[PDB]
Formats: C-alpha cells, structure tokens, sequence
C-alpha cells in the first residue's frame, strides 16, 4: 500500500483510518538511560504498534503496520512474532507472505529474525521447493552466509533433499576453493548420506583434498579438512600419508604441513609406534621450526605441545624417578 | 549500525 | 639491542607473516590480501611518519564515548531498539573494565529502566513491553550484576525468571531464544550464565544441554550454532562457557578444539577471525581468545601437566598490539578493523580480549603483559561471564543465600 520510503508516506497520526486510535509512547521511565532518540517516522509507527499489541488487535490494517515497524527495525523480535500471530488470526496466504520475507531477506541477510521466519512459513506450508534455489541466491552474494548455510542445512535435513548438494558444493567450491563454509558443507553432507567409513567414499575425498592441497598448499581450510575426516580414526591408522606428506615438502611446503606432520606423529606415538625416539625427536624438532621460525603467532601452542609430548614420549617418561 | 548477535 | 624492534608486528620478519596466495585468486584471498594491506599501512604508519611508536590505550576519549552513550543515543541507534540491555551491559562492562566508577544516580536509574524491560512472566525483553527474550535477558543480568547493589540485585524475579527458562528448554536438551523464537547454542550460554548466577539451576534444567552443545563441536574441532554448522568463535565461546558452568567441559573433544582456536589468530594481522578463511575481528579478541583462559582451566582440571604457568596459549603480545594499533577510534569507542566505525559492541569486547591478553591467572600464578605504556592496563575480567570476577563471586555469594525456587 503505501512504502515506508514513499515520497507520499503519511505518519499514522497524520492517517485517518487510525484517528480511533490512541498511540503508545515508549515507557523508558523518569530518567532514561541508553535512550535512542528516534526519528519521527520510527518514534511514530512503534507508538501505534506497541497500542496494537497492547489492544491485541488482530486486523488487516495492524498487519500492515508490522510491514512497516519490520522494514524500520527488522531486528525487532516482538514485531515479528505479532505478526505470525496476525498471519494465522487473519488466515493470511503464506505464499504472498513468501514472497514477502524473501524480499525481505534478500535486503538484510544478515539477521536472525528473518531466517526464523522463512523457517517456520516453510514448516506451516511443508513445502521446499523454493528453498534451495533461493538460498543459493543469497550466497550468491555472499558465499559465506552463516544464517543460509544454516537454513539450507535444516532444509535438506528436514526434507531429505541430499541429491543434489555434493554437486552444489562441487560449484561452490570452484569458485573459491577458500571457502570454509562449503568445505563444512561437504562434510554434512557426506556425513549424512555415504558416511566416511565407506572406505571408496574415504579415499575418494582424500585423493581430491590433497590434489587441492596441491593445487593451493597454503589454503587452510583443505588441510583442516583432511585433518577432520581422518583423525578419529586415527592418524597412524593410514601410513602410506606421512610419506605422501613429506613428498610435498619440496615445492609444497607450509606450516600447515609441518603442523600436520607433528599430528601424525603425535597420534603415532600415541598408538606405541616402531622407533619410538625416533618418532619423538622429528615432531619436537618440527614444534621449535614452527614455535621460532615458521609459525611464531602460535608459539605458545607449539611450546605446549612439545612439552606434552615430551612430558608423555621421551625415554624416561614411563622409567622410575630413582632408576 | 545493527546488533549483530541476536 | 639497538636495532631491535620491541613490536612484534613491526619486526622486519613479519612482513613474511603476509598472504601466499600461490597465485590463485579467490575472493577469499583478494579480501583478506586487501586487508592485510591496509593493516600494513597502519604498522608502517610510524615508520614512515619517522615517529617512534607509542602504544596508547586512549581510556580518556573511550570513557566520554561510553559516559555519553549511558544517556542517550542518535537516531542511528535505531536498529537497537529490541537490545536496549545490550547496550547498558556494552557499556557498564567496558567502564568496569577501564576502571571507571558508577554514580549512583545512574545505577538505579538502570535498575529502574531494566525493570521496566523485565517481562511479568520472566526474563528481560530487548525494551520496555517487549517480549522476553535470552540475549537481553543474559545482558540485563550481567549488566545488573556488575553494579552489584542489593536493589540491582532485586530487580530480578528469580521465580518467574526460572519458570521462563522451562518455557523455552528443548526435549533435545536444547532451548528457544525466546518464545516461537529460534535455537542455537547462545540460548544454551544465556540460560546458564543467569541460572548460575542468579542460583535458580534446578536438577533436570539442563537435562541433555551437555549433550546438546557436544553435538555442536565439529569436525574443525570448533563449535557451530547447532549440529553440523560451521566452527565460529561466538557458538564455540557460548558452547565452551555454558559446558563450564555445567562443569561437563570432558563432553568435548578439548584437544581438536584446542587446536582450533589457536588457529584463528591471524599470523599477520595478530587479532583473532571468527571461522577459517574469513576476516579478522576485534570482537573476536574476547570471543575467540577468551576461550584459551576456559581451555586452560579445564585442562588444568584434568591434571595437565605441560601447561604453561605465565601465558595464555595465544600471542598475548600479538593480541594486544593489533588491538591498539588498529581497533581504536580517536573520538574515543573501539572497533573491527581500520576502515570500519566505532560502536559499543566492539569497544566492549576489544577491551574484554584486551584485558584477557594482559591478565593471566592460575590459581596463585599471576601474570601480566602490558604492552604500550602501563597505565593501559585494565580490571580483570571473568573469562565465564565476562564480567569482573569480583562482581561474580560478589553476585553467586548473594544469591546462595536465596533458596533454588520452588526449593
Ligand atoms: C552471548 C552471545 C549472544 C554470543 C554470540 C557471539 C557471536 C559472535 C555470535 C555470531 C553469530 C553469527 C555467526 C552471525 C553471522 O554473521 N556473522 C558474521 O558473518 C561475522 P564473521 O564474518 O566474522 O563470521
């Protein structure tokens, strides 16, 4: 009806269909603190809503005041939550309310309510099919939106709508190799359909994260990953890495891979390798590399972790104090 | 400037 | 020596601390790379300027800034309208935290004001008539808290408040952020940060939260909003602190997790990003690095013996510099990074992770790290609450002496 940026835009005082009614100022009390001096138009429209909430005024014309008291603070819960309520009372069709927030979201992505709201219209409406697509426009313009990635998690979940995903992720990733978001994404979604004990499936994603590693060895989040699919199982567990690591050494080095060096070791010694010492002495040597040369901001891990496995792997750690 | 926590 | 440059940051060896791309270009590189060069202009800045760095916490332009805000804002601050407590909280803890006392006059009024925000079935809404909602409700607590008077104290209807918390717990252990509202783990941290505080934990309250959260940690060894989500230093500080407070820190993977954040201080840039791959933050600076203190604690709970007995397990030093280098507005207030502006949440926080940089403590070992001149230094802070530790133990002692309601 009539847009809260209309040149035309009217105050609701200055409206005659509201003329019956007797605004609500805000009760911040005597001597106010953190008082937000509020524009006309804001200070306007929340005094006639908070008298519709008050009054419970379930009308047309109070749903079209929470669009208003939305686009001027779409953070505000309250609103919001009136309005679902306004959406059931007043038997509203939930497609053009899509249409609605989906605009809405496609201007302040950025914020918690929105989503919520996609969320629960899709629940009342049982109806997906307009959820990838969209969700894949938003990170479209921002591949790293928590607030979709979020949503489009639970959408697939609660839809099974797996088929496609890996594909999308395949893209995505494309695109920027870098891009955290997708690297967990891919993670959820194997997780969830083949899982990684399938060792063809393991494999498969190994062969492909260390031919990124490869193709950008300083990109942190492939070496994360790596880490995370074959770490509880055991990083000993798999021997042919190590060697396959220290390949990389050469013309692919980074502290990523000394650090993951160090995990290997770490997990070796843990699961009482052969050449005990010999194991030791190679990850303490690596923890100094990285705790004074090549990953300084984190020296104090790295000092922590020599210390450990020193405190746990040398020698004498499991001989008698009076031996 | 929004509160981008909640 | 002579040549030897005091500042991490400005060491000629850093330099080699900037982004390798390996040629490829990804939007991820481009901005972090745009990034890392206008944070150089800010350390080169000195340098070129032939000035010898002098590292400043400017607590006199930061004090007005906040003294102000307290009172009243502009019309930008509209967008903040549901998180009014937010802002008393933002504000009262950064004063706390730069050692700035508070006249009573002001105190009560935000009594009064709180409790003009505090529902009449429980829980404290974002601004007076609002909705009861958690964030406002762990805001107006710690805010509350830190004034510490019997009437701040008061306010709260613990009864209600509890009744509140059971209307929103989850049968998966997990809560609502407020009533048809949305879960995820801050609902977890902002449900337990005032139940222990206030003493209205009750047995089966948070029954399967514990459990809940574990499902949160991942794959990166951090913590997303809800299962299967991303690592982020906010969900990973919410989840890590409400498990310490329900004292079930073992129900986590405490080494992957370990190494997850020490892996979030930017090797450049010495501040802290919130998830791989993504910018840095000052916000962070306490959400990330706050969680060294908790780690320490519970790692020291299990007995762990290599833990060092001076420092935090990140580059306190680093923190620091970066901090006050690049996260203060000369009109006063903190911030993200150069370029961005000034707000409350982000002089809150940088000031939080400042101190948390400055301040180690384990039991009877103390010890602190002032870089820049030593009046920078500020009032501790608790790595649980993030609020004076005093004003915690102040507050806990208080509320034991009520009865858990309902007994
Ligand atoms: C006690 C509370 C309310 C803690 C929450 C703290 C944080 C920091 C929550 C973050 C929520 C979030 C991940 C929002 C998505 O938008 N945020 C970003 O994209 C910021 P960045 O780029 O640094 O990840």
């Amino acid at each position: 009806f009539l847009s809260l940026d209309s040149p035309t835009y009217v105050l609701y005082r200055d409206r005659a269909e509201w003329a019956d009614i007797d605004p609500v100022p805000q009760n911040d009390g005597p001597s106010p603190v953190v008082q937000i001096i509020y524009s006309e138009k804001f200070r306007d429209v929340y005094d006639y809503f908070r008298a519709v909430l008050q009054r419970d005024e379930r009308s047309e014309r109070a749903f079209k005041l929470t669009r208003d008291a939305i686009e001027l603070n779409a953070a505000n819960y309250t609103v919001w939550h009136f309005r679902r309520v306004l959406l059931r009372s007043l038997q509203k069709d939930l497609q053009e309310e899509m249409n609605y927030i989906i605009a809405i979201i496609e201007e302040q992505p950025k914020n918690y309510q929105v989503w919520h709201h996609r969320r629960v219209l899709v629940e009342w409406l049982k109806d997906p099919s307009q959820e990838l697509e969209f969700i894949a426009d938003i990170l479209n313009q921002d591949a790293k939106n928590y607030h979709a990635w979020q949503h489009r998690q639970w959408v697939i979940q609660e839809f099974r709508l797996w088929d496609n995903e890996l594909q999308y992720v395949d893209q995505l990733l494309k695109e920027d190799v870098r891009n955290n978001s997708v690297w967990n994404q891919r993670h959820f979604v194997i997780s969830n359909t083949t899982g990684y004990s399938d060792r063809a499936v393991l494999e498969r994603e190994v062969q492909y994260t260390l031919e990124m590693i490869k193709l950008v060895p300083h990109n942190e989040s492939a070496w994360n990953y790596l880490k995370g699919i074959l770490q509880d199982r055991g990083l000993s567990r798999y021997p042919n890495l190590l060697n396959q690591l220290l390949d990389l050494q050469p013309s692919h080095s980074s502290p990523y891979l000394i650090a993951f060096l160090v995990d290997i070791y770490e997990d070796m010694l843990e699961n009482q390798c052969d050449n005990k010492e010999d194991i030791l002495n190679k990850a303490l040597e690596l923890c100094e590399i990285l705790a004074k040369e090549k990953d300084t901001i984190r020296k104090e891990y790295w000092r922590y972790i020599g210390r450990s496995l020193q405190s746990k792997h040398s020698r004498e750690s499991d001989i008698p104090a009076s031996v | 400037t929004k509160c981008v926590i909640m | 020596p002579v040549w030897s440059e005091p500042l991490y940051s400005l060491r000629p060896e850093h330099a080699r601390e900037r982004l390798q791309d390996d040629s490829v270009e990804t939007v991820t590189s481009i901005e972090q790379a745009k990034v890392e060069e206008k944070i150089q202009e800010v350390f080169s800045s000195y340098k070129f300027n032939h000035l010898v760095p002098r590292l400043v916490l400017q607590r006199e332009k930061h004090f007005h800034y906040l003294k102000r805000g307290l009172r009243q804002l502009t019309d930008a601050y509209e967008c903040l309208d549901a998180s009014r407590p937010w802002l008393c909280y933002w504000i009262l803890h950064s004063l706390e935290l730069l050692d700035e006392p508070i006249p009573q006059i002001v105190a009560t009024d935000v009594c009064q004001f709180l409790e003009l925000c505090q529902s009449p079935d429980g829980g404290f809404g974002g601004g007076p008539g609002q909705y009861p909602h958690l964030a406002p409700t762990y805001a107006a607590v710690n805010a509350l808290c830190i004034i510490g008077t019997e009437e701040a104290y008061n306010v709260i209807n613990r009864e209600k408040l509890l009744q509140y918390l059971y209307s929103l717990k989850q049968p998966d252990g997990s809560f609502l952020m407020h009533v048809g509202g949305e879960v995820d783990v801050r609902s977890a941290y902002c449900a337990a940060s005032v139940a222990s505080l206030t003493n209205i934990i009750t047995p089966d309250l948070f029954e399967g939260t514990a459990e809940w959260i574990a499902r949160c940690q991942n794959w990166e060894g951090g913590i997303g909003g809800v299962p299967g989500m991303e690592a982020h230093g906010g969900y990973t500080f919410c989840g890590l602190a409400a498990l310490v407070i329900l004292k079930k820190e073992r129900s986590l993977n405490l080494k992957s997790l370990l190494q997850w954040v020490t892996s979030r201080q930017m090797r450049f840039e010495g501040g802290f990003q919130g998830r791989c791959n993504k910018l840095v933050d000052g916000c962070y600076s306490f959400w990330q690095a706050g969680l060294l203190p908790l780690l320490h604690r519970a790692l020291h709970a299990q007995g762990d013996p290599a833990l060092s007995m001076s420092h935090w397990m990140f580059h306190q030093q680093a923190l620091q510099e970066y901090i006050l280098m690049c996260c203060q507005c000369p009109a006063g207030g903190l911030l993200d990074k150069p370029g961005k502006s000034r707000d409350f949440y982000h002089t809150c926080y940088c000031l939080s992770g400042l101190s948390i940089a400055q301040h180690f403590g384990s039991g009877a070992m103390l010890h602190d790290v002032v870089m820049g001149v030593p009046e920078n230094v500020l009032q501790p802070t608790h790595p649980v609450y993030n609020i004076g530790p005093d004003k915690v133990i102040q507050a806990t002692t208080h509320f034991l002496q009520k009865p858990v309601p309902g007994f």
